[PDB]
RNA sequence: UAAACGGCGGGAGUAACUAUGACUCUCUUAAGGUAGCCAAAUGCCUCGUCAUCUAAUUAGUGACGCGCAUGAAGGAUGAAC
RNA sequence: GUGAAAUUCUUGGACCGGCGCAAGACGGACCAGAGCGAAAGCAUUUGCCAAGAAUGUUUUCAUUAAUCAAGAACGAAAGUCGGAGGUUCGAAGACGAUCAGAUACCGUCGUAGUUCCGACCAUAAACGAUGCCGACCGGCGAUGCGGCGGCGUUAUUCCCAUGACCCGCCGGGCAGCUUCCGGGAAACCAAAGUCUUUGGGUUCCGGGGGGAGUAUGGUUGCAAAGCUGAAACUUAAAGGAAUUGACGG
C-alpha cells in the first residue's frame, strides 16, 4: 500500500481497538 | 537523486510562494515553479490582415495586439510541448530559445 | 599570488581594506575646523557627527547628521586636523 | 565564538601551508602561540615570524618555509605524564625519526624530547611534523 | 553574531592606535570633567555625553584625555544613574512593547520580541547582580517596571 | 469634487523609465520614492479639478495635460515615461440643470 | 424587570413652563450618569443623542428607532440590538434601514432614533443551566415557561 | 494551595449541567464578577449591579454596558464607527 | 515625540526638582504663588479641571493637560498611586523655560 | 422542503477439502436501513448458540447476529443522582 | 458543458448586449532563482502603533558570551468549539456519462468547509530531505540594502546639495557561473572542504530489513489525535549512487 493509506488504516484500527477496550 | 539544484523552481530566500492556477487545467502551482509564456499576438490572423485593411474605414489603422500571460504546470507544459525534456548536461542552461528573426 | 607581502601592504590596498581588516585598525573618520560665514570662531566637528552642531555665538546650524557623514551647511568652510 | 585561539592559529597555518602561500597571517596572538611558533622555528619547520602590535591582541605574520606537513592541536589540554607520553607519541606522530609534540610543562612550553630530557610532564598543547 | 538575531554585522568603531591627546585640543581634564558634569545634570546618559563631547567639543576619548571613563567620573562625583544605562533602556523597551501589546492582542510578533527583550533583561540583570552593581535581591517585575522608566 | 458639483474618481498610472545609458536590467523605485510620487501625483490631480468646472476639466484631460505635468513634476524623484490619467468615472451628478446641459452643447 | 436592556432616566427642561421633565429612554451602551444627551434635528452624532434618521450618514447605526414619524421608539429596543441606516433620498423624504432581523424597511426621514447599540450586551450567551433560573426569568415576565409538549 | 485543577469558579455547580456548559459559563461568570478599572476615577471599583448596569463604588458613576462584560466589542466598534462618521460628516 | 519628551522631562523633574502631588497641595501652592507649572490628567473631573485652570489664570502660571490619565500620570511621576493633579515649584531641567 | 408526517427490497451463481461468499448476473424502488446497537424495557421460533456465575440456573452477565418486527432530534455512550 | 454526449437552463424570454443595485471572497498584470521574518509566512491606498537587521560611529558598559536536558512562545493546511457571514470553489452526498464493472478519473448540482472574531490542536516532502556559534581555504560577473570615492549625462536654478543613470571600493545578505582547493560510493558539494596528516566549542540523533511508530503503561486534548514507546516472532537481504541493455498508452 501507499504509506499514507497504511497510516489511515492503522488509525481506523486503533480507533476500533480503543472503542473495544472502552466497552469493557 | 537530486535532479535539479534549484529543485525545479526559483524559490531561493523565501518560505512560501503564493499559488496560481494553470491556464490549461487549473492546477495549483507555485508561481515561481510554473512555466510562464507572455504571448503578444496580432488580434487578427496574418492571412486576414489584408482583408481587414481593405475593409477598414481608416487608412493608417494599426491593428491592435493581444497580450496574454499564460501559466502552466509542468505536466501541461510537457503535454503541450512548450518545454521538452533535455539531457543531463543540457538541462543546466537557462538561455531562452532564439526568436528566429530572419 | 602565493607570495603576497602581508607585512608591508601599500597604502592603496591599506585604504581600500575595511577599517577592522587592516593590518592595524585605523578609523576612517576625522576632525575638521569649520568656519561659519559671518562668524569669527572656529568649530571642531567630527566628520561623522550624529548631532546638529550649533554655534554658540550665532543661531545657525553647521552640520546635519546623515547615514555616514555629517553634511555641512552650504557657505561653511572646513579643513582637516593633522591628516 | 572563538574559544581556542591556538587552535584557530594552527588551523590557519596548516591551511596556508597546504595552499602553498609564502606568508600566513594569524589574527589573535597570545603568549602560547608565540611559544609554539618559537618551538617550531627552532626546529626549523617555519621561518621568521613578526608580531604586528596593536593596542589590542596583536597579529602574527609567519614566513612559511614549505617543509611543514601538519601542525594540528589537541584541544582538550589533557594531563600528560611521562608514563603515557610514549602512547601519545606513537598515537600522534608519523614516525619515531621525526615529528614533535609540543606540551606545556612547568618548565615552559617545549617539545616532548626536551620534556623527557629534563624529566617533566605537563599538559598537551599540539603537534607538528 | 547577534544574541537574539541571525545577523552577523561588523559595524563597529575603530579606535586609533595613537592613545595620545591631539595637540589641537585645548580642553584640560578638569574642563572635560565640568562639561560631563553639566551634561549629566542636564540628564544625558553616558553614551549621549560621549556623543556630544565627540561631535561638538572635539574630544576624541574622555578616557584618553582625563584618564578615567565617563561612568567612573560620574560615579566619583556621585551622580551616576541608579540603574545602568543599558539595563534601563532594555526595561524601557520592554515597557513600551507591553504597552503596545495590551492593546494589540494579535501582535504575536510583538509577543515574540517581548520574550527576547525580557530574556536579555534577565541575563543582564544576572550579570549586574554578579558584579554587585545591582542589589542581590533585585528582580525585574513586568507589573512594577513601568514606574522605573520614562 | 468639481466646482459645479460633479464628483470624479480619477485613476492615474505611471511607469519608471530607464536611462539611455543605463546598463542595469531593472529600473525599480524604492518604496519611499513610490510613496512620494504617488502623493505628488494625487495632489496635482486634486488642484486641477477642485478649482475649475467639468467643461475645462474635460477639455484639459482631452490631451491629458494632467499626466504630462505629473510626469514633469516627478522627474526629481524617479523618471517616469508612460504617465496618463488611466481612468475617470462619474460618482455623483448635480441635479441635471438643462441650462448647463444646453450651454455645454451650444454656447 | 422583564427586559434585559437597562433603562436611562434622563431629565430635560420644559421649554414652555418652569418644570423638569423626566424621560425613560432605553439606555444605549456607553452612556453614564451625569452625561449630557441632546435630542433634536441639530443634535450631533454621539452615543445617546436622539436625532432624525434623515440627518444621519449612510452607515450609522441606531438604537431606538421610530416605526412612524412621531411616535416614540419602536424598533431595535431589545438588548444588544441595533438598526442600520442604509440609504436616503432627499426627494420623497425616505430612508432605507436594516432591522435586527435583517429585513430592509423604508421609513420617513423624520423618524428619530438613539445613536449606538442598546446596552445589555450578549445576554443570550450565558447558558441558563437551571430550571430554577428559567423560572425566575419568566416569573418577572408572564405565565409561559413550563411548556408541556 | 491550589484547590481545583480546572473548574475554578464553576466548582460551585458540582458535577451537574455538563462539562461543556460549565466551561462555557465559566468565562462569563468570571467576567460578570470581575472588578474593572473605572475610566472616570481610575479606581478598580467598577462592578456589575444588574444585567447591563455597571456601577463604580468610589465616584458613584453608573454606566450602561454589556450583560457580562463592562463593554462589548460590538459597542466599541460602534463607538469608533460613529466617531469616524461624525468627523467625516463635519469638516 | 511630545509624549515621551514630556514623560522624560517629568522624570527629570522628579529626583532633581521640587514638586508636589495632588489636588489640595496643588491649590495651596498655586495660591501661595510658587507653582510654576500645573499638570492635569485628562481623567480629572471637569469641575476640578476648570477650577484649577481659573486658579492658574489668576496666578499667571501654566497648565499642561497630560495625555494620559491619573494612573499613567502616577506612573510617569514614578509613583505607585494615581496622581490627578500636580505642581512644579522649580524644574531644574528646562521643562520650564527661564 | 424530512431536527414536516413518514419511509428506507428480492431472487440466482461464485474462492484448489468442505463451509461461507470478497466477487458476478439480473428484477425492482422515491430511496433500498448508513454509523451504530441487540434474543436489549424491542427476537415469534426461544428455555436461541457459546462462555461465565451454581452441585444443579426458563434467572444474571459477556459474546455472536439474515434483526418475526433494532436504528439515528433521535442512535450510541458517560460520571453524579 | 464535453473526446463525444448527457444531467441542467430555456417563447415563462435562457444565453447574449446595455444601465444599475447588493453581497462576500480575491488583491492579476508590475512580480524577479528580488525583499523581509525565528520559522510558519508575508503583495490594493492611506494613517496610527510599537519592533527589527544591515550600515555609519575616535559613543557607552567591560566578558556581560556560544550551545543548550527540563520549561516556555509561535507554529501552513486540514480538523474541533462558540458567534457572525456565507459570493465563489467544494470533502460527504445526488445525478449524467465512461466502463466488463466505475463506489473514480470527465460533467451538472451540492452539505461541512473555504471568510471574519475568540478559544483549542501542534501536525506537513514544516525540505536545503543538509544543527548553531567561530576561524581558515580560489576566481568572476551580477543583484538587494547601507556607507565611501570618482569622467561625465539628466531633474529644477543662479551654483552646489539632493534624486535618476555611469565607473569603482567596503560590510552584511539572496543567489549564480567556473575551477585537479579538497572531499565523497557517486550523484554532487566552495561546503557535504580544512578527517588514519583522525581533537575549535556545543545540542539532538542512527546501529540490517520487517513486526512497528504496533501493544501496554503514563501524560496532554472536547474530540480527532499528539508526546514517550516495547517484546514475541520473522527474514538474507532490504536499501544508495551510477553503467549497459530492455521497455514506455
Ligand atoms: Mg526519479
Ligand atoms: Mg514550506
Ligand atoms: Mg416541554
Ligand atoms: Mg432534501
Ligand atoms: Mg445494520
Ligand atoms: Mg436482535
Ligand atoms: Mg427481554
Ligand atoms: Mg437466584
Ligand atoms: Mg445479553
Ligand atoms: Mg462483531
Ligand atoms: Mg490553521
Ligand atoms: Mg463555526
Ligand atoms: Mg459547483
Ligand atoms: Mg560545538
Ligand atoms: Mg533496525
Ligand atoms: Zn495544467
Ligand atoms: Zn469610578
Amino acid at each position: 500500500m501507499r504509506a499514507k493509506w497504511r497510516k489511515k488504516r492503522m488509525r481506523r484500527l486503533k480507533r476500533k481497538r480503543r472503542k473495544m477496550r472502552q466497552r469493557s | 537523486t537530486k535532479k535539479r539544484r534549484n529543485n525545479g523552481r526559483a524559490k531561493k530566500g523565501r518560505g512560501h510562494v503564493q499559488p496560481i492556477r494553470c491556464t490549461n487545467c487549473a492546477r495549483c502551482v507555485p508561481k515561481d515553479k510554473a512555466i510562464k509564456k507572455f504571448v503578444i499576438r496580432n488580434i487578427v490572423e496574418a492571412a486576414a490582415v489584408r482583408d481587414i485593411s481593405e475593409a477598414s474605414v481608416f487608412d493608417a489603422y494599426v491593428l491592435p495586439k493581444l497580450y496574454v500571460k499564460l501559466h502552466y504546470c509542468v505536466s501541461c507544459a510537457i503535454h503541450s510541448k512548450v518545454v521538452r525534456n533535455r539531457s543531463r548536461e543540457a538541462r543546466k542552461d537557462r538561455t531562452p530559445p532564439p526568436r528566429f528573426r530572419p | 599570488p602565493l607570495a603576497k607581502d602581508l607585512l608591508h601592504p601599500s597604502p592603496e590596498e591599506e585604504k581600500r581594506k575595511h577599517k577592522k581588516k587592516r593590518l592595524v585598525q585605523s578609523p576612517n573618520s576625522y576632525f575638521m575646523d569649520v568656519k561659519c560665514p559671518g562668524c569669527y570662531k572656529i568649530t571642531t566637528v567630527f566628520s561623522h557627527a550624529q548631532t546638529v552642531v550649533l554655534c554658540v555665538g550665532c543661531s545657525t546650524v553647521l552640520c546635519q547628521p546623515t547615514g555616514g557623514k555629517a553634511r555641512l551647511t552650504e557657505g561653511c568652510s572646513f579643513r582637516r586636523k593633522q591628516h | 565564538v572563538r574559544m581556542n585561539v591556538l587552535a584557530d592559529a594552527l588551523k590557519s597555518i596548516n591551511n596556508a601551508e597546504k595552499r602553498g602561500k609564502r606568508q600566513v597571517l594569524i589574527r589573535p596572538c597570545s603568549k602560547v602561540i608565540v611559544r609554539f611558533l618559537t618551538v617550531m622555528m627552532k626546529h626549523g619547520y617555519i621561518g621568521e615570524f613578526e608580531i604586528i602590535d596593536d593596542h589590542r591582541a596583536g597579529k602574527i605574520v609567519v614566513n612559511l618555509t614549505g617543509r611543514l606537513n601538519k601542525c594540528g592541536v589537541i584541544s582538550p589540554r589533557f594531563d600528560v605524564q611521562l608514563k603515557d607520553l610514549e602512547k601519545w607519541q606513537n598515537n600522534l606522530l608519523p614516525s619515531r625519526q621525526f615529528g614533535f609534540i609540543v606540551l606545556t610543562t612547568s618548565a615552559g612550553i617545549m617539545d616532548h624530547e626536551e620534556a623527557r630530557r629534563k624529566h617533566t610532564g605537563g599538559k598537551i598543547l599540539g603537534f607538528f611534523f | 553574531g547577534r544574541m537574539h538575531a541571525p545577523g552577523k554585522g561588523l559595524s563597529q568603531s575603530a579606535l586609533p592606535y595613537r592613545r595620545s591627546v591631539p595637540t589641537w585640543l585645548k580642553l584640560t581634564s578638569d574642563d572635560v570633567k565640568e562639561q560631563i558634569y553639566k551634561l549629566a545634570k542636564k540628564g544625558l546618559t553616558p553614551s549621549q555625553i560621549g556623543v556630544i563631547l565627540r561631535d561638538s567639543h572635539g574630544v576624541a576619548q574622555v578616557r584618553f584625555v582625563t584618564g578615567n571613563k565617563i561612568l567612573r567620573i560620574l560615579k566619583s562625583k556621585g551622580l551616576a544613574p541608579d540603574l545602568p544605562e543599558d539595563l534601563y533602556h532594555l526595561i524601557k523597551k520592554a515597557v513600551a512593547v507591553r504597552k503596545h501589546l495590551e492593546r494589540n492582542r494579535k501582535d504575536k510578533d510583538a509577543k515574540f520580541r517581548l520574550i527576547l527583550i525580557e530574556s536579555r533583561i534577565h541575563r543582564l540583570a544576572r550579570y549586574y547582580k554578579t558584579k554587585r552593581v545591582l542589589p542581590p535581591n533585585w528582580k525585574y517585575e513586568s507589573s512594577t517596571a513601568s514606574a522605573l522608566v520614562a | 469634487k468639481t466646482t459645479d458639483g460633479y464628483l470624479l474618481r480619477l485613476f492615474c498610472v505611471g511607469f519608471t523609465k530607464k536611462r539611455n545609458n543605463q546598463i542595469r536590467k531593472t529600473s525599480y523605485a524604492q518604496h519611499q520614492q513610490v510613496r512620494q510620487i504617488r502623493k505628488k501625483m494625487m495632489e496635482i490631480m486634486t488642484r486641477e479639478v477642485q478649482t475649475n468646472d467639468l467643461k475645462e476639466v474635460v477639455n484639459k484631460l482631452i490631451p491629458d495635460s494632467i499626466g504630462k505635468d505629473i510626469e514633469k513634476a516627478c522627474q526629481s524623484i524617479y523618471p517616469l515615461h508612460d504617465v496618463f490619467v488611466r481612468k475617470v468615472k462619474m460618482l455623483k451628478k448635480p441635479k441635471f440643470e438643462l441650462g448647463k446641459l444646453m450651454e455645454l452643447h451650444g454656447e | 424587570p422583564g427586559r434585559g436592556a437597562p433603562l436611562a432616566k434622563v431629565v430635560f427642561r420644559d421649554p414652555y413652563r418652569f418644570k423638569k421633565r423626566t424621560e425613560l429612554f432605553i439606555a444605549a451602551e456607553g452612556i453614564h450618569t451625569g452625561q449630557f444627551v441632546y435630542c433634536g434635528k441639530k443634535a450631533q452624532l454621539n452615543i445617546g443623542n436622539v436625532l432624525p434618521v434623515g440627518t444621519m450618514p449612510e452607515g450609522t447605526i441606531v438604537c431606538c428607532l421610530e416605526e412612524k414619524p412621531g411616535d416614540r421608539g419602536k424598533l431595535a429596543r431589545a438588548s444588544g440590538n441595533y438598526a442600520t441606516v442604509i440609504s436616503h433620498n432627499p426627494e420623497t423624504k425616505k430612508t432605507r434601514v436594516k432591522l435586527p432581523s435583517g429585513s430592509k424597511k423604508v421609513i420617513s426621514s423624520a423618524n428619530r432614533a438613539v445613536v449606538g447599540v442598546v446596552a445589555g450586551g450578549g445576554r443570550i450567551d450565558k447558558p441558563i443551566l437551571k430550571a430554577g433560573r428559567a423560572y425566575h426569568k419568566y416569573k418577572a415576565k408572564r405565565n409561559c415557561w413550563p411548556r408541556v409538549r | 494551595a491550589k484547590r481545583t485543577k480546572k473548574v475554578g469558579i464553576v466548582g460551585k455547580y458540582g458535577t451537574r449541567y455538563g462539562a461543556s456548559l460549565r466551561k462555557m459559563v465559566k468565562k462569563i461568570e468570571i467576567s460578570q464578577h470581575a472588578k474593572y478599572t473605572c475610566s472616570f476615577c481610575g479606581k478598580t471599583k467598577m462592578k456589575r449591579r444588574a444585567v447591563g448596569i455597571w456601577h463604580c463604588g468610589s465616584c458613584m458613576k453608573t454606566v450602561a454596558g454589556g450583560a457580562w462584560t463592562y463593554n462589548t466589542t460590538s459597542a466599541v466598534t460602534v463607538k469608533s464607527a460613529i466617531r469616524r462618521l461624525k468627523e467625516l460628516k463635519d469638516q | 515625540k511630545s509624549l515621551e519628551s514630556i514623560n522624560s522631562r517629568l522624570q527629570l523633574v522628579m529626583k532633581s526638582g521640587k514638586y508636589v502631588l495632588g489636588y489640595k497641595q496643588t491649590l495651596k501652592m498655586i495660591r501661595q504663588g510658587k507653582a510654576k507649572l500645573v499638570i492635569l490628567a485628562n481623567n480629572c473631573p471637569a469641575l476640578r479641571k476648570s477650577e484649577i485652570e481659573y486658579y492658574a489664570m489668576l496666578a499667571k502660571t501654566g497648565v499642561h493637560h497630560y495625555s494620559g490619565n491619573n494612573i499613567e500620570l502616577g506612573t510617569a511621576c514614578g509613583k505607585y498611586y494615581r496622581v490627578c493633579t500636580l505642581a512644579i515649584i522649580d524644574p531644574g531641567d528646562s521643562d520650564i523655560i527661564r
